[PDB]
């Protein structure tokens, strides 16, 4: 275990006697950490670095039914608490049965606005969040019925209605704009096979202008670089097959930044806390640039690893980011909740397998039940439920109105 | 007639005289649901009731007044936030009493997206940006580097042209933390939008502060990350002294950071044509190893791409 080496204490911060918040606040995470790190030394043990699935399903499994009034803050994220779940289902190689499919279908079905896009509940007008979520949710079902669900020319329509002059779009009418909704609507509007010759105009140009200084990227031009909202910016950039409107190489450099050197975790932000959700947000980034600089041809490349610490990251998710009643988790310390589970997930699925064209190569840390289905970068479905989703739509026509 | 939704006499809206007449409308999960929210009574009370004078879309002011209850209760429900803008308009409400009221709310609640978008809206609606910067410094007061925060100051600062005191503000919270990245970010947008770097003068100011920065709080993070930032745009090998002048901190300020920046330097030599390339090559590659087995190990598979990387280019 990386984590566990004793050169590993040299990864320490140094806060050159000058403590600050900033500092403060990492050495208190440090401190955590480090504690969880030797639980197994003082307690005399083996380290076991085991992903309880069974407890994970559990929690899953139940809160795919029903959830405590804990979740009324996510009462307009419903499609969110479906896609979490399911993916996460998916990630630990769980079924869904074709009753509880259906019932996921009709509850969609609901979500769904007479105008296109999904709402986040029963009714509620739409927004691009819940729209990923409901199709990515849809798609990870994989059946015609829920395949069907989904309106598609009204979800051009609804597309059409958020784009802006300046290649941005709009959460939601009369909503607010940042990288989120290029991402989303790529997202949706690929899978389903929606995309007009126009609706992406302006769009890699919009998400280039939110790429700065740091050679991260932005929730809108002018700010601060952030884990969440490059990860929707470079994905989007894939779809759109325009990675090259970006400077690849600086933001090469300020993803592989962001993971920490003591926790092995990734941090959203320069000078912030280690969290288990950017697991999936930063590391997913890796697959993504190197997909991309190999499309230019990049001799350099790794034909076994991604561009960061695999081994550290499975160390700080298994280690540090299960709660043991079930369920995932930002760092110690911190509850449990679908999204960190999500995520967690996700990001661990990304840290086992690499893959190159013909190059596949697994790192499964801890037991060998700790490997997972994999995860496709940009969509983070299935890579057989996106091949099986966009094959479907391409026998249909895009909308032509 | 606000009977808060904390107050200890607040009575459920089915058991209120005023609203008798309208029958409340229950949400449509299906016969089978999913991801289902065992809702309060409380929370289920308002929203059914939410439910029925949107349906109806009944523009009253009892309809404004449960509004803010419904986002009291979920403040990221935006269907309720479109709802409230629409009464907004139409019974015509003092926006400055709802300024006051999305104050409040954003102090409770400064990571939601939906107080700040409707704080904004509000703002365009009176073209009036002059409680703004003030409001938001309170923000950044208790979180000083709340994402949203700094996204509205920058919204303010550029639609309404606010420039003049931001640097100044920026240097205040520079010395409270050097190491809060988003006002290092901040320093970036002042500057790039008002001066530019392209300014010497400026670019000056702005390197030699950054290395004063450095020598107080070597491994902070932030500072090389600007220093690298600002002078990345020319070209480092542009600036012959800069290699130099960390070249002398190698022992006094040798933070990981220094060791990568000077691999930086070196990558762009190699690009632009520099003298003695054999020998700047070894030492960038040198520098890699270091960099990948010892100093920055967590990063070995990056090293290791820019040692290959460098070697297949400058051979
Ligand atoms: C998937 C939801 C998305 C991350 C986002 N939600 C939030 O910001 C909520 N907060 C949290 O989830 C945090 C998680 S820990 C901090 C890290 C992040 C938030 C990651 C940021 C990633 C982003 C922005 C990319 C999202 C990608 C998309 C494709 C959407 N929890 C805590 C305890 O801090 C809110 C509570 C702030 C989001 O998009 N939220 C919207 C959409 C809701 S769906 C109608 C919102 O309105 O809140
Ligand atoms: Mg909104
Ligand atoms: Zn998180």
């Amino acid at each position: 275990l990386y984590s566990l080496r004793p050169e590993h204490a040299r990864e320490r911060l140094q806060d050159d006697s000058v403590e600050t918040v900033t500092s403060i606040e990492q050495a208190k995470v440090e401190e955590k950490i480090q504690e969880v790190f030797s639980s197994y030394k003082f307690n005399h043990l083996v380290p076991r670095l085991v992903l309880q699935r069974e407890k994970h399903f559990h929690y899953l499994k139940r809160g795919l039914r029903q959830l405590t009034d804990a979740y009324e803050c996510l009462d307009a994220s419903r499609p969110w608490l479906c896609y979490w779940i399911l993916h996460s289902l998916e990630l630990l190689d769980e079924p869904i049965p074709q009753i509880v499919a259906t019932d996921v279908c009709q509850f969609l079905e609901l979500c769904q606005s007479p105008d296109g896009g999904f709402g986040g509940g029963p009714g509620q007008y739409p927004h691009l969040a819940p729209t990923y979520a409901a199709v990515n949710a849809l798609c990870i079902i994989g059946t015609e019925e829920a395949y069907n669900v989904i309106n598609r020319e009204k979800l051009l329509q609804y597309l059409y209605s958020l784009k802006q002059p300046d290649g941005s779009f709009l959460m939601h009418v009369g909503g607010e704009v940042d990288v989120r909704s290029a991402y989303c609507a790529a997202s949706v509007a690929s899978l389903t096979n929606i995309i007009t010759p126009d609706l992406f105009e302006g769009t890699a140009e919009w998400i280039a202008r939110c790429q700065n200084w740091e050679g991260g990227i932005g929730g809108v031009p002018g700010m601060e670089a952030h884990g969440g909202y490059t990860f929707c910016g470079l994905a989007a950039l894939v779809i759109l097959k325009k990675e090259r409107s970006l400077n690849l190489k600086s933001l090469l450099q300020w993803v592989t930044s962001r993971q920490m050197r003591f926790e092995g975790g990734f941090q959203g932000r320069c000078n912030k806390l280690v969290d288990g959700c950017y697991s999936f947000w930063q590391a997913g980034l890796l697959p993504l640039l190197h997909r991309a600089l190999h499309a230019q041809g990049d001799p350099a490349l790794s034909m076994s690893h991604w561009m960061f610490h695999q081994q550290a990251l499975q160390e700080y998710i298994l280690m540090c980011c299960q709660c043991p009643a079930g369920g995932l988790l930002d760092k110690p310390g911190k509850s449990r909740d679908f999204y960190h589970t999500c995520y967690c997930l996700s990001g661990l699925s990304i840290a086992q397998h690499f893959g190159s064209g013909a190059m596949l190569h697994d790192v499964v840390m801890g037991v060998p039940e700790n490997v997972l289905q994999p995860t496709h970068p940009v969509y983070n479905i299935g890579p057989d439920k996106v091949i099986q989703a966009t094959t479907h739509f391409l026998q249909k026509p895009v909308p032509g109105f | 007639g606000f009977l808060s939704l904390d107050s200890p006499t607040y009575v459920l809206y089915r058991d209120r005289a005023e609203w008798a007449d309208i029958d409340p409308v229950p949400q449509n999960d299906g016969p089978s649901p999913v991801v289902q929210i065992i809702y309060s009574e409380k929370f289920r009370d308002v929203y059914d009731y939410f439910r029925a004078v949107l349906q109806r879309d009944e523009r009253s002011e009892r309809a404004f007044k449960l509004t803010r209850d419904a986002i009291e209760l979920n403040a990221a429900n935006y269907t309720v936030w479109h709802f409230r803008r629409v009464l907004l308009r139409s019974l015509q409400k003092d926006l400055q009493e709802e300024m006051n009221y999305i104050t409040a709310i954003i102090e409770e609640q400064p990571k939601n997206y939906q107080v700040w978008h409707h704080r904004r809206v509000l703002v365009e609606w009176l073209k009036d940006p002059s409680q703004e910067l003030e409001f938001i410094a309170d923000i950044l007061n208790q979180d000083a580097k709340n994402y949203h925060a700094w996204q509205h100051r920058q919204w303010v600062i550029q639609e309404f042209r606010l420039w003049d005191n931001e640097l100044q503000y920026v240097d205040q919270l520079l010395k409270e933390d050097v190491r809060n990245n988003s006002v290092w970010n901040q320093r970036h947008f002042v500057i790039s939008n008002t001066t530019g770097y392209s300014d010497r003068a400026v670019l000056e100011r702005e390197v030699q502060y950054t290395l004063e920065m450095i020598k107080l709080v070597p491994h902070n993070e932030s500072a090389w990350n600007y220093l690298k930032g600002i002078l990345q745009d020319r070209g480092l090998s542009r600036y012959p002294n800069l290699l130099n002048q960390l070249l002398d901190l190698q022992p006094s300020h040798s933070s990981p950071y220094l060791i990568a920046f000077l691999v930086d330097i070196y990558e762009d030599m190699l690009e632009n044509q520099c003298d003695n390339k054999e020998d700047i090559l070894n030492k960038a590659l040198e520098l890699c190893e270091i960099l990948a087995k010892e100093k920055d190990t967590i990063r070995k598979e990056y090293w290791r791409y820019i040692g290959r990387s460098l070697q297949s280019k400058h051979s």
